[PDB]
C-alpha cells in the first residue's frame, strides 16, 4: 500500500520538475565563493530534498528490501554516493570539506536525462571517445619520439644565461649561485630585458643569441617560465612537445630555443610544427567527424462607422503591400545601416546632428510603416509572420529608446538598433540558404551548446572549489604585487572565464600560475581533463555536425620555326633554371649588402642580363603562339606584366630618371618575380587550381560574414569609442593610479609639469568601424585579443582614465563575439571550402586534385602496396640447426620478446636527465651496448635462418639498416667525443639511437594505418609545401624591401626581424600558423613621432627613418595569414579526410 | 640598424674622401656613452700619431699641419652613443696616404655593472690621380656583353638550324 503509492507519486510528472527545480536552484547556490551563514539552512533543504528522493525511490523499487531495481541505474549510483557523502559531512567532520563538498557538482549531470535531446548528444561524445583510442596511441608515440629527440638536441640549453664576466669581492659562480634568492639580486649579476621575469638567454653558437658584451655566457640557473619550460628531462620535453603539438604559446618555445640553441636549428620545429601538428589534430578532427557520420546515417537508416474603415483597410492594404514598399524598406535598412557604421570617436558635433537627424528620420520611416501595415492586416493574422513581429520588437525598442527620458548609462539600447539588419536575410539567396542548413538539424546545435555550457559551468566550480582558496593564499608567487592577477580561479565569473580561454586553446600560462600557485599534480590533472573533454572532443564534434550539414609563306615558315623553338624541352629548362637564379639574385638584397660590393655590381648587371633573356622569350611567344594566342592565357599575361615592369624601371635607371618618387615603388614590385615559377611547376599550378575553383563560393560566405562582422563592429564602436585612452608612465609602461589622474585634463597637467608621461590610446583599438574590424580579426585569432580585452573590461569614458576592471561584465561581449563570430564563421568558410573541393572532385570523376599525373600513378602503386594478400611462407632449411632456429625465429614469442626489448630501451632512453651522474651515464652506456647486442644477434639469428630471404621483406630491410646505424652510430660518436671536438655533431650522430625506437611500429596495427595514411597523403602535402614556399619567398623579399629599418618593439628584435633573407623566412613560418602575427604589426603600425622618428641616420646605409606603413603593414599581414589559412589549413584537412577515409577502408 | 661596413682605400687628389669607421653594439637596446680617437702614419714612416679626438660633441684637432682646416666629422650627431665615428676630407692632398687607426673607447651602463670596452679599427688608403675602375665592375661589364652575344648567336644558330630542317620537311608534304 505504502510502496505502491510510493510507486504512483515516484512516476508522477511532478517529481521531475520539482528535483530538476532544485538541482538548478543548487548549481546557481554553488557559484558562492563566500556563502552566508543563512546559506547553511537551504543547504540542509538540499539535501532533505536530495534523500527525499532516495528514500522515495528506495520504497518504490524495493518491493523486497533486498533492494534489487535500485542500484541497477548508474545515475542511482550517483545518487547513492552523493547522499552517503552529504551525510558524511552532516554526521562527522574529517578535516576534507572543500574536497567533500567537490563531489556535489555531479550532481548537476541529472540534467543530461530530463531533456531528450541531450542523451543524443552524449551518446555522440561517448562514441567519439571511443574511436579516439588508436589517435591517442599514435600521438603518444609520436609525441614521445619527439620528446627524445628534442631532449637530445636541447638538454640543457634552455638554462643559458648572460654572467657578469667580471667579480668583486673575489668571488666565483658557485659562491653568487649559492648566495642569489630574488629577482632583484639575480639582476645584479645576470642579463635581464627591461621588464622581464627571466634572465635573457643567449648561446656559444655564432648564429644563436649574443649575451652583451662584458657579460659571457653560461649554463647555470633555473629554465625560464618558472622553470617550466625545459627539455632538461623527458617529462618536461613531453610537456613542451604536446604544447607544440596544440600550438598553444609555442611561438615563445620557439624563440627561446632559437635564441639558445641557433637559428639553424629551425629545422626541427619546421618538422614538427609541419607534420606532428597538422596531421595529429587534423586526425583528431577526421577520426570525430566520421564517426559523427557513420553514427548520424545509422540513425537515419534505423529511424526510416465600421465599414468606413474596413473600407479604409482595403485601401491601405491595396496601397501598402505593392512590391515598391518592400524593397524601398530594405533600401532604408542598408542607408540606416551605412549612417549607423559613419560613427567614430573624434566626431565633430556637426556630425554628430547629421546622425540624429537621420536616425530620427529611419525610425520615423519605419514606425510608420509599420502601422500602415497593422492597420490594414488582422492582428491575428499580422502576428503569423514570424518576421513580422520581429518587426514590430524592433520598432517597439527604437520607440522605447527614442522616447525615454535621456540618461547617459544606457548605451546598451543604444547598440540593440544594429539588429534591424538581420531583414536583409528576407531577400537574400545565400543567407537563406545557410539559415535552411542549420534548420535542418538545428536540434543537434542546441544541444550541443547546452552539453557545452553544462561541461564549462561544471568545470568553473571544479576549479573554484579546488584552486580557488589557492590564487589568495599564494597570491604573491603568481604576481609581484601580492594582488590577484587578470586571470584567476578565485571567483566564480574569473574561473569561467580561465575555463572558455582553455576551450579558446589557450591553457599554459593559466597553468603556469596553477601548477604555482597549488601544485602540478592536480592542476595538471584539471587542466588535462578540461582540454580533453572540450577542445579536442566537443569543440570537434561541432565542426563535424557542419560538415554534415553539408552532406608570305615565308613569314608562316618562321612562325612554325619559333613555335618549335619555344615548344623544346631544353628552352623550358633553360627558362625555368633563369627563373631560379633571378629570385635568388633578390634573395641576396639584405640590409648587408652594403659590405657585399662584388656581388652587389654582379648582381646589378645579372638583373639586365635577366632581362634581356625575358624580353627575348617574350618576343619568341609573340611570334609563335600569336597575339590572341598569347592574351587569352592568364599565365602569359602575368609574364607580361612582370616583364613590362622588369623594362619600365630599367628604362628609367637608363635616362637618368631614377631617384624618383614613383619609380622607387616600382623596385619593390621586383618581389613579384618569383611568381614565375606558378607557370613552370606542375605541383602549384593543380594546387591554385583547386584554389581558384572555391572563390566563388567562398565569396558569398565573406559576403554574410562581412555582415555579421560588421553588425558586431558597430556595437564595438558604440560600447568602446575612445575609451581606450590611458595616461601611461612611459618609462616603464604603468597605467597612472587613475585616482592621481582621474581624468585627461589632468594627465596633460602632469605632461605640463612631469616628462615621461603620455596619454596614449591603443593601436588596435574600436574608434571606427574600420578599425573594429581589425580588433576583431584579433578577437577571432586569438592573437592579441587580451591586451584588446584588458582596455575593454577598464574602460570608464570617453576623456577618463581606465579603471581596473570598471566594467567587468564587458568581457561577455567577447564571449558572444567569440562563440558566433570565430567558432561559427572559421567553421562555416572550413565546410564551406571543404564541400567545393569535394563538388570539383565529383564533377572531375573522383580524381585526387591534389596530385599532377606521376603523382597519380605512384599514390595508386602506394595504394596496392597497403592491401596485400598474405606470401609464401619461407621454405625450412634441413641442416637441422638451421631448421631449430628457423622454429626458435619464426615462433610468434620470439617476436613479441622483441617488442618487449625495444620497449625496455625506449624506457632506458626515457631515463636520461640533465646533472646526472657520471655513474648513471656509464650504466646507461653499457645498458644500451647490451641491447644493441641483442638486437644485433636477432639480426644474424634472422640472417641464418631466414638466408637470403631476409630481404624479401620491407620491415627486415628497415631492421637491418637500423642495426647498422645503430653500430656505426655508436662507435662515431664514440670517436667524435673522444678524438675530435664537435658536442653538437655528437649530439647530432647520437640521434642515430631514436631509429631502435621506429622499430616499434612493426607490431602496432593501429599506428601503422595510420602512419600509412600519412604515407599515402606525402605527395599532396609536398605540393601544398611547395606552394606555400613560393608565397613565403615572395612575402619574405617583400618584407625585407620594406620593413627592415623598423623601429623593433613588440615582436621585433634582434633576431627575429626583416633584416635577412634567413630572419624574413624564419617570421613568415612563425606566422604561417597564424602565431604571433600581432606583435610584428604592432611595430609596423606606429607612423608619426613620439612613436617613431622619421629622421634616423641608421649607421652604415642611407636609408633614413624607423617607421613603417600601416596601409603596407596591414595589408601584408592581413593577407598573409588569410592566404596561409586557405592554402594550408583547409587543404591540409581535406587531404586528411580524404586519405583518411581511403585508409580506414 | 648598424652596420659594420669598411671604409674605401683610394682618394682621388684635389676632390674630397670620407673615411668610414662604423662600430655596432652587440645588442642595440643597451645604453652606451662612446668617444674616439683617430692616429695615422703616413706611408714611409713608422709612427702612428694623434690627429683628432672626438668626445661629447666636440671635435678636437691638433696643431698638425696635414690635417688643419680640411677635416669635419661624419658620425653619429647629439647621441652620446656614436657607432658611427667617420671622417671627411675636404682637399685631400698627397699627404693623407698611409695607414689610419680608429680607436673606440666605449662604456656600457648595466644594472649595478659598468664594462670599459675597446676596438680598434684599421684603415689604409692610398691617394691617387684619377680614379680607376673596380675590377670587380670591369670584368662584369664585359661578361655580361659577351653573355649578350653568346645567347644572341645560339639563338640564332638555332632559328637558322630549325628552319633548314622544316623547310626539308614541307617538301615531304
Ligand atoms: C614521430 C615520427 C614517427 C615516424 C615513424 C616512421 C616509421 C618508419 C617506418 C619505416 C617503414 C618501412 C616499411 C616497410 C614496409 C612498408 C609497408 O609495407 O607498409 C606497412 C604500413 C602499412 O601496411 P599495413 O600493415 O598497415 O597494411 C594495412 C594497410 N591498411 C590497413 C591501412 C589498409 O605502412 C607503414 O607503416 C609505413 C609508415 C611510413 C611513415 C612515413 C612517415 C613520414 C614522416
Ligand atoms: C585526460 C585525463 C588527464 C590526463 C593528463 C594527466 C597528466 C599528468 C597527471 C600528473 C602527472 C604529473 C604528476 C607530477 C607530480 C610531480 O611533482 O612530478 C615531478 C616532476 C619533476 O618535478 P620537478 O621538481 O623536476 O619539477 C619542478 C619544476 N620546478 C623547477 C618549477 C620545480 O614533474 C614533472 O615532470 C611533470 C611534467 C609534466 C608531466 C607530463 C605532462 C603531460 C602533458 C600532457 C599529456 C597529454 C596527453
Ligand atoms: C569575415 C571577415 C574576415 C576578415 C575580416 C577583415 C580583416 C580586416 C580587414 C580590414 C581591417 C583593416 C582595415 C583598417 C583600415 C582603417 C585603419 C584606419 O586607420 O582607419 C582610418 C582610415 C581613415 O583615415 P584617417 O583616420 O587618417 O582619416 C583622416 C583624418 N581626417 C578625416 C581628419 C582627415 O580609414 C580609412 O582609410 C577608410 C577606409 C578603410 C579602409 C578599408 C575599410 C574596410 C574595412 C573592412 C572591410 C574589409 C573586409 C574585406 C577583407 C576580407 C577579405
Ligand atoms: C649508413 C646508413 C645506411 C647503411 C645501410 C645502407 C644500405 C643498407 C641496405 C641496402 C641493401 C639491402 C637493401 C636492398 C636489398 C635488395 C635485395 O633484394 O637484396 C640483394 C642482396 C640479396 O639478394 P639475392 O641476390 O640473395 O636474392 C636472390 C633472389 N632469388 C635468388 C630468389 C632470385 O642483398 C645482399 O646481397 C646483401 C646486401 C648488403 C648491404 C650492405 C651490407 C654492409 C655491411
Ligand atoms: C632521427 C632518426 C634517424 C634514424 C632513421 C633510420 C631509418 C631511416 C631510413 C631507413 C629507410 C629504410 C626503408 C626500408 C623500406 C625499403 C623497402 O624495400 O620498401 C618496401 C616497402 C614495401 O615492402 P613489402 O612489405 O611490400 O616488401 C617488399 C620489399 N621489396 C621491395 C624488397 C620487395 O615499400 C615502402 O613503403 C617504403 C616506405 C619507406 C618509408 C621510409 C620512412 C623513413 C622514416
Ligand atoms: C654475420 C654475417 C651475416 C650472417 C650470416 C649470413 C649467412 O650465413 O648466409 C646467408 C646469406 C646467404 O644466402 P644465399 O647463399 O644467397 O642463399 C640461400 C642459401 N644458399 C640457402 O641454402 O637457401 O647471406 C647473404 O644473404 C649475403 C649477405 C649477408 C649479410 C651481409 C651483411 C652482413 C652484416
Ligand atoms: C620552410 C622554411 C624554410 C626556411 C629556410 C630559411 C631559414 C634558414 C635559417 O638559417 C639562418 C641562419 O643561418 C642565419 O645565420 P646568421 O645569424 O649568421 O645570419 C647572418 C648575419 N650576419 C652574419 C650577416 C651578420
Ligand atoms: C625550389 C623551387 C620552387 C620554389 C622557387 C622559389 C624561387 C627560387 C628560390 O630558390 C632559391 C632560393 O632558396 C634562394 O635562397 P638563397 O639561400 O640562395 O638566398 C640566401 C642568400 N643569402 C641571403 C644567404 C646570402
Ligand atoms: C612581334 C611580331 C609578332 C607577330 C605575331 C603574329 C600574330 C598572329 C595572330 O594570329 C592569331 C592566329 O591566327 C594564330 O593562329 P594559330 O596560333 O591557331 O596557329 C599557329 C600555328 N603555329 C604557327 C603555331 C604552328
Ligand atoms: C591584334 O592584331 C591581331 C592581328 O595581327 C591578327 O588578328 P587575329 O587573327 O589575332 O584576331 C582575329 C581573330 N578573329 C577575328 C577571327 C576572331
Ligand atoms: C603586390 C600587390 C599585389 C599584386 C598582385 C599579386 C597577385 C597576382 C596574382 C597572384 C595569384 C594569381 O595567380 C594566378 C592567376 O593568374 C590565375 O591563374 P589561372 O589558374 O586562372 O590560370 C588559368 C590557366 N589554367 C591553368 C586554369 C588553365
Ligand atoms: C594562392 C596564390 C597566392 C599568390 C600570392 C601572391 C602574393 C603577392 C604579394 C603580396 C604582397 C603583400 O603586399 C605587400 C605590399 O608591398 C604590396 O603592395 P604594393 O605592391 O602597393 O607595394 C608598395 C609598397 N610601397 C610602394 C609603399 C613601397
Ligand atoms: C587576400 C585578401 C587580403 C585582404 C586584405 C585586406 C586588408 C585591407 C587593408 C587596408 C588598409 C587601409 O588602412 C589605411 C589606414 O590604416 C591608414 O592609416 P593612417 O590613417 O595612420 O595613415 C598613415 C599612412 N598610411
Ligand atoms: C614614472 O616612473 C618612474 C619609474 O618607473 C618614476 O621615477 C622614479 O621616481 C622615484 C621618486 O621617489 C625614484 O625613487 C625612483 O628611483 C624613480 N625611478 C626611476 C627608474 O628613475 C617617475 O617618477 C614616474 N613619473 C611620474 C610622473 O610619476
Ligand atoms: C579623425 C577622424 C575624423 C577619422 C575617422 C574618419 C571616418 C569618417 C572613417 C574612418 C573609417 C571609415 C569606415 C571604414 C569602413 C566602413 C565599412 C563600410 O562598409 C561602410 C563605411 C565605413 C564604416 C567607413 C566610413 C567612414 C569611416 C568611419
Ligand atoms: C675607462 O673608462 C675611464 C672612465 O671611466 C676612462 O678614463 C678610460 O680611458 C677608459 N679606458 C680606456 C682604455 O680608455
Amino acid at each position: 500500500p505504502l510502496r505502491r503509492i510510493s510507486i504512483k507519486i515516484l512516476v508522477h510528472s511532478l517529481f521531475s520538475m520539482l528535483i530538476m527545480c532544485t538541482i538548478l536552484t543548487n548549481c546557481i547556490f554553488m557559484t558562492m565563493n563566500n556563502p552566508p551563514d543563512w546559506t547553511k539552512n537551504v543547504e540542509y533543504t538540499f539535501t532533505g530534498i536530495y534523500t527525499f528522493e532516495s528514500l522515495v525511490k528506495i520504497l518504490a523499487r524495493g518491493f523486497c528490501v533486498g533492494e534489487f531495481t535500485f542500484l541497477r541505474d548508474p545515475w542511482n549510483w550517483l545518487d547513492f554516493v552523493v547522499i552517503v557523502f552529504a551525510y558524511l559531512t552532516e554526521f562527522v567532520n574529517l578535516g576534507n570539506v572543500s574536497a567533500l563538498r567537490t563531489f556535489r557538482v555531479l550532481r548537476a549531470l541529472k540534467t543530461i536525462s530530463v531533456i531528450p535531446g541531450l542523451k543524443t548528444i552524449v551518446g555522440a561524445l561517448i562514441q567519439s571517445v571511443k574511436k579516439l583510442s588508436d589517435v591517442m596511441i599514435l600521438t603518444v608515440f609520436c609525441l614521445s619520439v619527439f620528446a627524445l629527440i628534442g631532449l637530445q638536441l636541447f638538454m640543457g640549453n634552455l638554462k643559458h644565461k648572460c654572467f657578469r664576466n667580471s667579480l668583486e669581492n673575489n668571488e666565483t659562480l658557485e659562491s653568487i649561485m649559492n648566495t642569489l634568492e630574488s629577482e632583484e639580486d639575480f639582476r645584479k649579476y645576470f642579463y635581464y630585458l627591461e621588464g622581464s621575469k627571466d634572465a635573457l638567454l643567449c648561446g656559444f653558437s655564432t648564429d644563436s643569441g649574443q649575451c652583451p658584451e662584458g657579460y659571457t655566457c653560461v649554463k647555470i640557473g633555473r629554465n625560464p617560465d618558472y622553470g617550466y619550460t625545459s627539455f632538461d628531462t623527458f617529462s618536461w620535453a613531453f610537456l613542451a612537445l604536446f604544447r607544440l603539438m596544440t600550438q598553444d604559446y609555442w611561438e615563445n618555445l620557439y624563440q627561446q630555443t632559437l635564441r639558445a640553441a641557433g637559428k639553424t636549428y629551425m629545422i626541427f620545429f619546421v618538422v614538427v610544427i609541419f607534420l606532428g601538428s597538422f596531421y595529429l589534430i587534423n586526425l583528431i578532427l577526421a577520426v570525430v567527424a566520421m564517426a559523427y557520420e557513420e553514427q548520424n546515417q545509422a540513425n537515419i537508416e534505423e529511424a526510416k462607422c465600421s465599414p468606413y474603415w474596413i473600407k479604409f483597410k482595403k485601401c491601405i492594404y491595396f496601397i501598402v503591400m505593392d512590391p515598391f514598399v518592400d524593397l524601398a524598406i530594405t533600401i532604408c535598412i542598408v542607408l540606416n545601416t551605412l549612417f549607423m557604421a559613419m560613427e567614430h570617436h573624434p566626431m565633430t558635433e556637426e556630425f554628430k546632428n547629421v546622425l540624429a537627424i537621420g536616425n530620427l528620420v529611419f525610425t520615423g520611416i519605419f514606425a510608420a510603416e509599420m502601422v500602415l501595415k497593422l492597420i490594414a492586416m488582422d492582428p491575428y493574422e499580422y502576428f503569423q509572420v514570424g518576421w513580422n513581429i520581429f518587426d514590430s520588437l524592433i520598432v517597439t525598442l527604437s520607440l522605447v529608446e527614442l522616447f525615454l527620458a535621456d540618461v547617459e548609462g544606457l548605451s546598451v539600447l543604444r547598440s540593440f538598433r544594429l539588429l534591424r539588419v538581420f531583414k536583409l536575410a528576407k531577400s537574400w539567396p545565400t543567407l537563406n540558404m545557410l539559415i535552411k542548413i542549420i534548420g535542418n538539424s538545428v536540434g543537434a546545435f542546441g544541444n550541443l551548446m547546452l552539453v557545452l555550457f553544462i561541461i564549462v559551468f561544471i568545470f568553473a566550480v571544479v576549479g573554484m572549489q579546488l584552486f580557488g582558496k589557492s590564487y589568495k593564499e599564494c597570491v604573491c608567487k603568481i604576481n609581484d604585487d601580492c594582488t590577484l592577477p587578470r586571470w584567476h580561479m578565485n571567483d566564480f565569473f574569473h574561473s569561467f572565464l580561465i575555463v572558455f580561454r582553455v576551450l579558446c586553446g589557450e591553457w599554459i600560462e593559466t597553468m603556469w600560475d596553477c601548477m604555482e600557485v597549488a601544485g602540478q599534480a592536480m592542476c595538471l590533472i584539471f587542466y588535462m581533463m578540461v582540454f580533453f573533454i572540450g577542445n579536442l572532443v566537443v569543440l570537434n564534434l561541432f565542426l563535424a555536425l557542419l560538415l554534415s550539414s553539408f552532406s608570305g609563306k615565308i613569314w608562316w615558315n618562321i612562325r612554325k620555326t619559333c613555335y618549335k623553338i619555344v615548344e623544346h624541352s631544353w628552352f623550358e629548362s633553360f627558362i625555368v633554371l633563369m627563373i631560379l637564379l633571378s629570385s635568388g639574385a633578390l634573395a641576396f638584397e639584405d640590409i648587408y649588402i652594403e659590405r657585399k660590393k662584388t656581388i652587389k655590381i654582379i648582381l646589378e648587371y645579372a638583373d639586365k642580363i635577366f632581362t634581356y633573356i625575358f624580353i627575348l622569350e617574350m618576343l619568341l611567344k609573340w611570334i609563335a603562339y600569336g597575339y590572341k594566342t598569347y592574351f587569352t592565357n592568364a599565365w602569359c599575361w602575368l609574364d607580361f606584366l612582370i616583364v613590362d615592369v622588369s623594362l619600365v624601371t630599367l628604362v628609367a635607371n637608363t635616362l637618368g630618371y631614377s631617384d624618383l618618387g614613383p619609380i622607387k615603388s616600382l623596385r619593390t614590385l621586383r618581389a613579384l618575380r618569383p611568381l614565375r615559377a606558378l607557370s613552370r611547376f606542375e605541383g602549384m599550378r593543380v594546387v591554385v587550381n583547386a584554389l581558384i575553383g572555391a572563390i566563388p563560393s567562398i565569396m558569398n560566405v565573406l559576403l554574410v560574414c562581412l555582415i555579421f562582422w560588421l553588425i558586431f563592429s558597430i556595437m564595438g564602436v558604440n560600447l568602446f569609442a575612445g575609451k581606450f585612452y590611458e595616461c601611461i608612465n612611459t618609462t616603464d609602461g604603468s597605467r597612472f593610479p587613475a585616482s592621481q589622474v582621474p581624468n585627461r585634463s589632468e594627465c596633460f597637467a602632469l605632461m605640463n609639469v612631469s616628462q615621461n608621461v603620455r596619454w596614449k590610446n591603443l593601436k588596435v583599438n574600436f574608434d571606427n568601424v574600420g578599425l573594429g574590424y581589425l580588433s576583431l580579426l584579433q578577437v577571432a585569432t586569438f592573437k592579441g585579443w587580451t591586451i584588446i580585452m584588458y582596455a575593454a573590461v577598464d574602460s570608464v569614458n570617453v576623456d577618463k582614465q581606465p579603471k581596473y576592471e570598471y566594467s567587468l561584465y564587458m568581457y561577455i561581449y567577447f564571449i558572444f563575439f567569440i562563440i558566433f563570430g570565430s567558432f561559427f564563421t572559421l567553421n562555416l568558410f572550413i565546410c564551406v571550402i571543404i564541400d567545393n573541393f569535394n563538388q570539383q572532385k565529383k564533377k572531375l570523376g573522383g580524381q585526387d586534385i591534389f596530385m599532377t599525373e606521376e603523382q597519380k600513378k605512384y599514390y595508386n602503386a602506394m595504394k596496392k602496396l597497403g592491401s596485400k594478400k598474405p606470401q609464401k611462407p619461407i621454405p625450412r632449411p634441413g641442416n637441422k640447426i638451421q631448421g631449430c632456429i628457423f622454429d626458435l625465429v619464426t615462433n610468434q614469442a620470439f617476436d613479441i620478446s622483441i617488442m618487449v626489448l625495444i620497449c625496455l630501451n625506449m624506457v632506458t632512453m626515457m631515463v636520461e636527465k640533465e646533472g646526472q651522474s657520471q655513474h648513471m651515464t656509464e650504466v646507461l652506456y653499457w645498458i644500451n651496448v647490451v641491447f644493441i647486442i641483442l638486437f644485433t644477434g636477432e639480426c644474424v639469428l634472422k640472417l641464418i635462418s631466414l638466408r637470403h630471404y631476409y630481404f624479401t621483406v620491407g620491415w627486415n630491410i628497415f631492421d637491418f639498416v637500423v642495426v647498422i646505424i645503430s653500430i656505426v652510430g655508436m662507435f662515431l660518436a664514440d670517436l667524435i667525443e673522444t678524438y675530435f671536438v664537435s658536442p653538437t655533431l655528437f649530439r647530432v650522430i647520437r640521434l642515430a639511437r631514436i631509429g631502435r625506437i621506429l622499430r616499434l611500429v612493426k607490431g602496432a596495427k593501429g599506428i601503422r594505418t595510420l602512419l600509412f595514411a600519412l604515407m599515402m597523403s606525402l605527395p599532396a602535402l609536398f605540393n601544398i609545401g611547395l606552394l606555400l614556399f613560393l608565397v613565403m619567398f615572395i612575402y619574405a623579399i617583400f618584407g625585407m624591401s620594406n620593413f627592415a629599418y623598423v623601429k623593433k618593439e613588440d615582436g621585433i628584435n634582434d633576431m627575429f626581424n626583416f633584416e635577412t633573407f634567413g630572419n624574413s623566412m624564419i617570421c613568415l613560418f612563425q606566422i604561417t600558423t597564424s602565431a604571433g602575427w600581432d606583435g610584428l604589426l604592432a611595430p609596423i603600425l606606429n607612423s608619426k613621432p613620439p612613436d617613431c622618428d622619421p629622421k634616423k641616420v641608421h649607421p652604415g646605409s642611407s636609408v633614413e627613418g624607423d617607421c613603417g606603413n600601416p596601409s603596407v603593414g596591414i595589408f601584408y599581414f592581413v593577407s598573409y595569414i588569410i592566404i596561409s589559412f586557405l592554402v594550408v589549413v583547409n587543404m591540409y584537412i581535406a587531404v586528411i579526410l580524404e586519405n583518411f577515409s581511403v585508409a580506414t577502408e | 640598424g648598424c652596420v659594420e661596413v669598411d671604409s674605401e682605400t683610394e682618394a682621388v687628389y684635389g676632390m674630397t674622401f670620407k673615411i668610414l669607421c662604423i662600430s655596432c653594439k652587440r645588442r642595440s637596446e643597451t645604453n652606451a656613452e662612446t668617444f674616439t680617437e683617430w692616429t695615422f702614419r703616413q706611408k714611409g714612416t713608422e709612427e702612428f700619431v694623434k690627429i683628432l679626438r672626438y668626445e661629447n660633441e666636440v671635435l678636437q684637432l691638433e696643431e698638425d699641419e696635414r690635417f688643419e682646416g680640411r677635416v669635419v666629422w661624419n658620425g653619429s650627431r647629439g647621441t652620446k652613443d656614436l657607432q658611427d665615428l667617420s671622417i671627411f676630407i675636404t682637399n685631400v692632398t698627397y699627404n693623407h696616404s698611409g695607414d689610419y687607426e680608429c680607436h673606440v673607447y666605449r662604456l656600457l651602463f648595466f644594472e649595478n655593472y659598468e664594462h670599459n670596452t675597446s676596438v680598434v679599427k684599421k684603415i689604409h688608403i692610398e691617394v691617387v690621380d684619377k680614379a680607376n675602375r673596380d675590377m670587380a665592375s670591369i670584368v662584369s661589364e664585359i661578361m655580361m656583353y659577351v653573355l649578350i652575344v653568346v645567347l644572341t648567336i645560339w639563338l640564332v644558330a638555332e632559328m637558322i638550324y630549325c628552319y633548314k630542317k622544316i623547310a626539308a620537311a614541307t617538301e615531304t608534304a
